[PDB]
């Protein structure tokens, strides 16, 4: 009983329950999906509204962390949102104390050292979502994914959460060496219309960002006319 | 104030930049410091306006008095004697770095240094002012001796023009005088026909890249001077 209460705490076959159960958080949200191009790389979430009369833009699970990149929150919004504000704080820190857009890959290492650190200590609880950082600096277009344990890898595409297994299924028929991030846009938000259960959650739409080299190599939410 | 003198074979060139400034405003954008003591003697006049007129006032009429007296022309060495007694028996009373510049049919042109301290040093050419300062390396560099009358000229020019291009202190027209056995020769280059400025140099015409627009890449590309690029 007591071998799970807390994340400070390592179970006798030698793993940290409070993660795994933060992770279940993740695999029962919304699935995002994401690719990583030649030309940039997009994300696409779908938003489950439990409201007919939710604003269009309401509950962002996607977030500009610098002009270069992006994360999109799969998991708890709120939880998602503290590590979008610190990405920031690490973006910032790249651009006021290094004077450079802060590379990806160190971005995502500092999103994962960050959501590691509440993985530690008796205090603090895992973060119940998945980060996936999409950025377009000096490294080129890299595509991250911080889960809540703070295990940061690399991907070409990627999808996470209910569909994660069937969204990936999709992903793994598009060929990354080849597509471009306007196909990306089209094929990411129709996995999204295809995986999704219809009866279940009703009220949805796909929010898509990108940053490419059409975008300015700017983080930036897709126009609604590419969406569907 | 940027002042200067060098010697050609016959005489010599004084030259001078036009500025007196109340610290950073420019009270006066025309001023002479190239001053007159007798018909081939001159002095060019560094620190207060005020000590050194006076001084050149004073020397100017002793010199004047003794030539009336003796019956002859004077000797540069007799300005820059009389000069220095001045600058020195009032050396803690008076801001004054002097050059007296000339010639006499005697010794040709001869440059005297008297600078602040009352120090009279018989040179090749003489540097002072605030600007004095920048062309130290210049002439060490770029200065030949054994130039012709018009060379020496168009150098001290230079000269000054370069001093006046990095000396807030110094600024204004280019006045220049060569005293030698022919009638002295003045001229007065204006600002915007000086030899050097660094507004007109072509090394410094690309800004340098301080701006920067907000951009995600680390390439410095140049300045952002327009607010929808």
């Amino acid at each position: 009983s007591g071998h799970d209460q807390s994340t400070d705490v390592f179970s006798a076959e030698g793993r940290v329950f409070q993660v795994e159960y933060a992770g279940k958080a993740v695999d029962n949200s919304s699935t995002a999906v994401a690719a990583c191009c030649k030309d940039g790389v997009v994300v696409a979430v779908e938003k489950v509204h439990t409201s007919r009369m939710l604003e269009k833009g309401s509950n962002n699970r996607i977030h500009a962390v610098d002009r270069q990149a992006g994360i999109c929150i799969c998991g708890l919004l709120p939880d998602g949102r503290a590590i979008v504000s610190r990405a920031r704080q690490e973006a910032e820190n790249s651009r006021d104390i290094f004077a450079t857009p802060i590379r990806g890959s160190v971005l995502a290492n500092r999103v994962g050292e960050f959501m590691h650190a509440y993985t530690t200590h008796f205090a603090y609880r895992p973060f119940g979502c998945s980060a996936i950082i999409a950025s377009y600096a000096d490294d080129g277009p890299q595509l991250f994914v911080s889960d809540p344990s703070g295990t940061v890898a690399g991907y070409y595409g990627v999808a996470l959460g209910k569909a994660k297994t069937v969204a990936k299924s999709e992903l793994e028929k598009l060929d990354f060496s080849s597509l471009t991030c306007d196909e990306a846009v089209g094929k990411l938000a129709s996995i999204l219309h295809e995986v999704h259960d219809k009866q279940k959650d009703k009220l949805y739409e796909v929010e898509v960002a990108w940053v490419c080299d059409k975008s300015d190599r700017k983080f930036v939410h897709v126009p609604a006319d590419m969406v569907p | 104030t940027t002042i200067l003198a060098v010697s050609y074979n016959g005489g010599v060139v004084l030259a001078a930049d036009s500025r007196t400034s109340s610290g950073t405003y420019v009270v006066n954008r025309a001023s002479n410091k190239l001053t007159k003591l007798t018909k081939k003697i001159y002095c060019c006049r560094s620190g207060s306006a005020a000590d050194t007129q006076a001084l050149a006032e004073r020397v100017s009429n002793y010199l004047g008095s003794y030539q009336t007296d003796i019956g002859a022309g004077v000797n540069v060495a007799t300005a820059a004697n009389l000069f220095q007694k001045m600058c020195y028996m009032n050396r803690w009373n008076i801001s004054a770095g002097i050059i007296v510049a000339g010639y006499d049919p005697i010794n040709g042109g001869s440059v005297y240094s008297i600078p602040s301290g009352g120090s009279c040093v018989k040179l090749d050419y003489a540097l002072g002012g605030s600007g004095s300062i920048f062309l130290y390396s210049f002439f060490d560099a770029n200065y030949k001796p054994g130039m012709s009358k018009s060379e020496c000229v168009a150098f001290c020019q230079r000269a000054v023009a370069h001093a006046y291009s990095r000396d807030g202190s110094s600024g204004g027209l280019i006045r220049t005088i060569t005293l030698d056995a022919d009638e002295p020769e003045d001229q007065t280059i204006p600002w915007n026909r000086s030899p050097y400025c660094m507004e007109k140099d072509p090394k410094y015409v690309t800004q340098a890249t301080q701006n920067q627009p907000f951009s995600s890449s680390a390439k410095i590309t140049g300045n952002r001077m327009s607010s929808t690029g």
